[PDB]
């Protein structure tokens, strides 16, 4: 067995790190003050769920995590919450005052002062574990935060474990929920600076979940607790095969051998059904034919765009529930002769599948159904790159008249790091047409 | 369409279904980096104070 | 009031069709770059489609089908009636045709040829058809001639034939009514018939071939397009296929019929204000 | 998060309290310092204002005793501490340069003493918000030498204004526009934030639109009360964002000379208004409180607050809606220029309010304005003696005319951009 160590970063990372953790002890059965009545090896062991929770002597199952925020207001609310048994008070690490949305100020100034105690606190949990194979690191991009101390911490990671995997999970900027003019700066700069650290990295596009909680979940106007619980759910289904039996992705390093043939096209675009109201009165349970077919649809994608339009280099299909082998190469057989579905020549036209037959779970009175069968689709798409076009040209329109970067150069940032990062992105660009079309 | 390495145990199944084959920087950077940066806003500051100075000695001969 | 940007300056069609929009006085048109627009009447290249579709509280259409070039590139042409089995390997209705390859399955055992004419085979360093040896002639002139139809498909992917079709080879446009007559005349039968039903075979084939690649049904912004479909017609009467092209111009006096045409099927759908096609 | 308020001069102080007035009254506090609240929403955030009974981090600041032993007497007067009441008494003269060189240059050091015992006890000090008027001389020029003194021991705090403009239809002397154009100098390099008020738009509101023929002072500061309220609603109330300063600064402020705000306010009472009213009268040129045609510029940035319960759905919609059709007035080059929060409570007597908050280059407007005033006695150097006397040179003045048209020309190419 060999542990994974989880760091949740900003606000964003945070709140949805409080529903991955969540959702993990509703899955593992571990009850708010972490005792686990199931696990007969008390105070140790090296089974599936030891990946993500150590032990105690008394019991308690610990989450390997480290929560940083630079300000106190939300890493509070777990030192208090419902869950604060669950942490040991030194796994969460608040400063006292935030980045005020600026990129430099999390990254330069105010990084500084804290990066060298995060480090300490996450080499503290790495000395508990037989094996580390790496982190899972949980942010915005747009947050000063979320992607200046971010990528102030993926540097130091590869140098301390250069030899650790790390795999991302960044909510990308939405005006529907946005929070900063400047996110589109904030995503360039971190991407830049971060993607040579980065093995895969799942983007999270806002406003993706907020139209999916709107149009299948019937709310008019979803919050963070919305959002972040039905972005739980995916996490839960990419990150499920570490945390249980099985030989589909069972390891960080097997999600790049497996997602990601190019390093720096490390962006595997996630897809995710069913997603049904709790307060859907009248249901009637999808089909494994139509759940899969339903992965094909932007409309239940992560991120928006046109998968029809670029060249896929994997995909893989996590089966969640009541699902076995035959259905699964019935509904693909049927699906290949319906949809355009193109790979790259030098990459074999196929599917790697992982079935998990228990069922998703739910937060009890959240919002989502309780499903007999759900599915998460990773590919690697050409597609997901209309989302770096999106962002590049939002950061053009602002840069062309130098707006706001006055808040950045008085950071410390020089105008040089900013057109650097851009013509990193113009590459990131390029690649992605040479391999698509 | 072709099923390969199949495996089975009490969790669920895994496998692969073919449809068709085919045709980092030092510690000491970092630190350099970060470095030339306080040093950028420090500038900025006794650049400030430096014309503040200026003004508190006009405030005097005015 | 609507809203609309315009990113094709020289493009005759919409040209006025963003003029019938103003005079509605329910149609403003932006600049060109200003993302909070209903409407866009595209640039013909490197139409920016991934940013549509994206702007909360906008129902945004285009008047351009992303995947449309498969069909409107000779190349890639040849390369869908080849390849798609809604096509078959010879459809009866698509010259054979050879595309910088294939130049060794290019059964060249009359072996007249042509672009992107001559009988001997390649020396223009495209794709290579069959002409047509023996077309049909308009008498008196023994004169050859093209039909051009023009065909809109709206965001439900309906698919609408322009009633009015021009024929280039007289005032060089002959029109339908015309051509009719002409033909009743001349060989005893109706331009419905013997053509028109082979046309409307053709441009059902083509736009239903790639309607999984293009459709917009449940995208997240809308596409209609006009198309201009350009056939041969031999002397048994038989109606072949050309090109499609993607950006067609249309005649003169048809640019003021056809014009309202898309305004009321292609863009008031969509957005409503307070026959002339045949749905194929 | 604590800020420290600190107003200065007649108008400063006299808007500073009602300021104090309106939102004691929004969290409970009483005229004797305690509480008597229903909600804890009142209480989340007190901090931001109030020291711990609940006493204001406010300073009172003027070169005459006259209004500040108003303020001493009137409504909420004893709610103030009373060591941080800091005056003078031979005053300022309707003067800059008394306000900024000479007289206020005495008492400068002992106002720093309160301040200074204000921020050390701030466990996370914001920055300051200062209320003055800048055709006097108190508020204009001791509080600008206030405001360089402030930059020169914080630095790295926030600085946020609230300036009240000069105007001939409701004017105290004609020097107004000497000292409105030495005082735009000193606010240019000085704040992160300034809120213009301007007393030809408060005098027209008070006329055209609220029917009062005689309006007075008082009904011009009723005005700047709410407005200051609204503005202040998200650093005092809960939110699902944090509001603070800084980060208002860094939103609303592109380019860092540009930060003078163009503040508006609805509705200016049994029919609540409709959320699409709220929307449109926001918006609305006589809404605003700066008396510029936001139709004569283009906005950079905006930031709108609703207070009530309404339906947030319906505001996104009608939010989304106005930028819709006035699109050619918001720059497409600062994609997504227009936030939106939302408050619960609401003010005093009011079940629906709005409060607009807009970096419009049509500010210039105000400024051409003040500048020709200004060179119209300054061609002549009328009335320059006033200001000789205290020391000053007329390069000075040159210097504070030319940065000022500057300032102008500044707004102007992004107008255009
Ligand atoms: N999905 C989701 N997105 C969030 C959440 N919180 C914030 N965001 C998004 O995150 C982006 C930036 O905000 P934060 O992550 O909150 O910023 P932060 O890292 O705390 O940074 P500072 O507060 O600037 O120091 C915005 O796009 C928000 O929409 C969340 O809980 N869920
Ligand atoms: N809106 C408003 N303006 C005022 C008030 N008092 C004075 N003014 C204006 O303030 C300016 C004069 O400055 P004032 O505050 O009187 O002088 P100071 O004591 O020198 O600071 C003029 O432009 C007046 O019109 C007030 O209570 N409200
Ligand atoms: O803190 C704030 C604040 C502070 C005091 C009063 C009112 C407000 C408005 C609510 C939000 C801002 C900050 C903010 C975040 N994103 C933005 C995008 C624009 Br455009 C303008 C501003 C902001
Ligand atoms: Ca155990
Ligand atoms: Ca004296
Ligand atoms: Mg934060
Ligand atoms: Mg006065």
């Amino acid at each position: 067995m060999r542990e994974c160590i989880s760091i949740h970063v900003g606000q964003a990372g945070v709140q949805i790190g409080n529903a991955c953790w969540e959702l993990y002890c509703l899955e593992h059965g571990i009850q708010p003050d972490g005792q686990m009545p199931s696990d007969k090896t008390i105070g140790g062991g090296d089974d599936s769920f030891n990946t993500f929770f150590s032990e105690t002597g008394a019991g308690k199952h610990v989450p390997r995590a480290v929560f940083v925020d630079l300000e106190p207001t939300v890493i509070d609310e777990v030192r208090t919450g419902t869950y604060r048994q669950l942490f040991h008070p030194e796994q969460l690490i608040t400063g006292k005052e935030d980045a005020a949305n600026n990129y430099a100020r999390g990254h330069y100034t105010i990084g500084k002062e804290i990066i060298d105690l995060v480090l300490d606190r996450i080499r503290k949990l790495a000395d508990q574990c037989t094996g580390l194979q790496g982190f899972l690191v949980f942010h915005s991009f747009g947050g000063g935060t979320g992607s200046g101390f971010t990528s102030l911490l993926m540097e130091r990671l590869s140098v301390d474990y250069g030899k650790k995997s790390k795999l991302e999970f960044s909510i990308y900027p939405a005006p529907q929920v946005s929070t900063a003019v400047v996110e589109p700066y904030n995503s360039i700069l971190t991407t830049h600076t971060t993607l040579e650290h980065s093995d895969c990295a799942f983007m999270v596009d806002n406003e993706a979940i907020y139209d999916i909680c709107r149009r299948n979940l019937d709310i008019e106007r979803p919050t963070y607790t919305n959002l972040n619980r039905l972005i739980s759910q995916i996490v839960s289904s990419i990150t499920a095969s570490l945390r249980f039996d099985g030989a589909l992705n069972v390891d960080l390093t097997e999600f790049q051998t497996n997602l990601v043939p190019y390093p720096r096209i490390h962006f595997p675009l996630a897809t995710y059904a069913p997603v049904i109201s709790a307060e859907k009165a009248y249901h009637e349970q999808l089909s494994v034919a139509e759940i899969t077919n339903a992965c094909f649809e932007p409309a239940n994608q992560m991120v928006k765009c046109d998968p029809r339009h670029g060249k896929y280099m994997a995909c893989c299909l996590l089966y969640r529930g009541d699902v076995v082998p035959k259905d699964v190469n019935a509904a693909i057989a049927t699906i290949k002769t319906k949809r355009s579905i193109q790979f790259v020549d030098w990459c074999p036209t196929g599917f790697k599948v992982g079935i998990n037959y228990q069922p998703p779970t739910v937060v009890p009175g959240g919002d989502l159904a309780k499903v007999q069968r759900a599915v998460c689709m990773l590919s690697n798409t050409t597609a997901i790159a209309e989302a770096w076009a999106r962002l590049d040209h939002k950061f053009d329109l602002m840069y062309a008249k130098r707006a706001f970067v006055h808040w950045y150069v008085g950071e410390g940032m020089e105008e040089g790091e900013f057109s650097e990062a851009r013509e990193d992105m113009a590459a990131l660009e390029k690649d992605y047409e040479e391999v698509g079309v | 369409m072709e099923v390969i390495e199949l495996n089975k145990c009490t969790s669920g199944q895994s496998f692969e279904v073919i449809l068709k084959p085919p045709s980092d920087p030092s510690l000491e950077e970092i630190q350099k980096k970060l470095e030339a940066a306080e040093e950028r806003r420090k500038y900025q500051e006794a650049e400030l104070l430096k014309h503040l100075a200026e003004k508190r000695e006009h405030e005097r001969e005015v | 009031m609507y809203t609309f940007v315009v990113r094709d300056e020289n493009s005759s069609v919409y040209a006025e069709v963003s003029r019938l929009l103003l005079a509605t006085g329910q149609w403003k048109r932006l600049r060109k770059d200003n993302p909070r627009f209903n409407l866009m009447l595209g640039e013909r290249n490197r139409l920016p489609f991934g940013r549509l579709g994206h702007e909360p509280g906008l129902v945004q259409l285009v008047n351009y089908y992303r995947g449309a070039d498969k069909l409107c590139r000779k190349a890639s042409l040849v390369k869908l009636i080849k390849t798609s089995p809604e096509l078959s390997e010879s459809c009866t209705w698509f010259p054979e045709s050879y595309v910088y390859d294939e130049r060794e399955v290019f059964a060249y055992n009359g072996n007249v040829w042509i672009k992107s004419i001559s009988s001997e085979a390649l020396d223009f360093i495209h794709v290579i058809q069959k002409y047509l040896e023996k077309p049909l002639l308009l008498e008196p002139g023994h004169r050859k001639f093209d039909i051009r139809s023009w065909v809109l498909v709206d965001h439900l992917y309906n698919i609408y034939l322009y009633r009015e079709g021009v024929l280039r080879t007289e005032e060089n446009e002959m029109f339908f009514e015309e051509f009719n007559q002409y033909l009743m005349d001349a060989l005893n039968t109706t331009l419905e018939n013997s053509i028109l039903l082979q046309i409307k075979h053709i441009i059902r084939s083509c736009l239903m071939c790639i309607e999984p690649a293009i459709s917009t049904k449940h995208l997240h912004y809308q596409s209609f397009q006009l198309f201009g479909f350009d056939f041969m017609v031999d002397e048994e009467l038989k109606v072949w296929l050309i090109e499609v092209n993607g950006a067609p111009a249309c005649a003169q006096k048809l640019y003021a019929e056809l014009c309202q045409g898309i305004v009321d099927v292609a863009i008031s759908s969509v957005f409503p204000l307070a026959s002339i096609f045949i749905k194929l | 998060r604590e800020i420290v308020h600190i107003q200065a001069g007649q108008c400063g102080n006299q808007i500073g309290a009602k300021f104090w007035e309106v939102i004691s009254d929004e969290h409970g506090i009483d005229p004797t310092g305690s509480y008597h609240g229903d909600s804890d929403l009142q209480l989340e955030r007190i901090n931001v204002y109030y020291n711990e009974k609940y006493v204001p981090r406010a300073i009172l600041v003027d070169l005459e005793p006259g209004t500040m032993d108003s303020v001493r007497s009137g409504p909420f007067g004893q709610i103030f501490r009373p060591d941080n009441f800091v005056f003078g008494q031979s005053g300022a003269g309707n003067n800059w340069a008394k306000g900024h060189y000479t007289e206020g240059a005495e008492l400068v050091d002992s106002v720093l003493d309160v301040v200074r015992k204000e921020s050390e006890s701030c466990d996370c000090l914001q920055g300051f918000q200062l209320t003055h008027s800048l055709g006097g001389g108190t508020g204009s020029g001791m509080g600008t030498l206030l405001i360089s003194k402030i930059r020169e021991e914080y630095p790295d705090r926030i600085m946020n204004t609230f300036s009240v403009m000069p105007s001939p239809k409701v004017s105290d002397t004609v020097v107004e526009p000497y000292n409105a154009t030495l005082s735009v100098h000193q606010l240019v390099e000085n704040t992160d934030e300034t809120y213009c008020i301007d007393n030809e738009a408060l005098y027209d509101i008070c006329f055209r639109t609220l029917k009062l023929t005689t309006p007075t002072y008082g009904d011009l500061n009723h005005l700047v009360s709410a407005t200051m309220s609204g503005v202040t609603t998200c650093l005092r109330f809960p939110g699902q964002l944090n509001a603070d300063l800084r980060k208002l600064a860094v939103n609303m402020v592109p380019f860092p000379r540009l930060h003078f705000f163009m503040p508006g306010f609805a509705p200016l009472q049994y029919r609540a208004l409709t959320v699409p009213e709220l929307t449109q009268q926001m918006f609305d040129s006589k809404n605003m409180m700066a008396a510029c045609d936001p139709r004569h510029g283009r906005y950079l940035t905006v930031a709108a607050i609703f207070r009530g319960r309404m339906s947030m759905k319906e505001v996104d919609e009608q939010m989304l809606n106005v930028q819709n059709k006035n699109s050619s007035y918001f720059v497409e080059w600062i994609p997504n220029n227009v936030k939106t929060a939302v408050c619960d409570i609401p003010p005093r007597g009011l079940k629906m309010s709005a409060t607009f908050i807009g970096n419009s280059t049509a500010i210039q407007e105000l400024f051409k304005r003040i500048s020709e005033q200004f060179t119209a006695m300054f061609r002549r150097k009328a009335f320059l003696h006033w200001y000789t006397g205290e020391g000053m040179d007329e390069m000075e003045f040159t210097e504070a005319e030319s940065n000022m048209n500057d300032l102008v020309s500044e707004y102007q190419q992004y107008q255009d951009a």
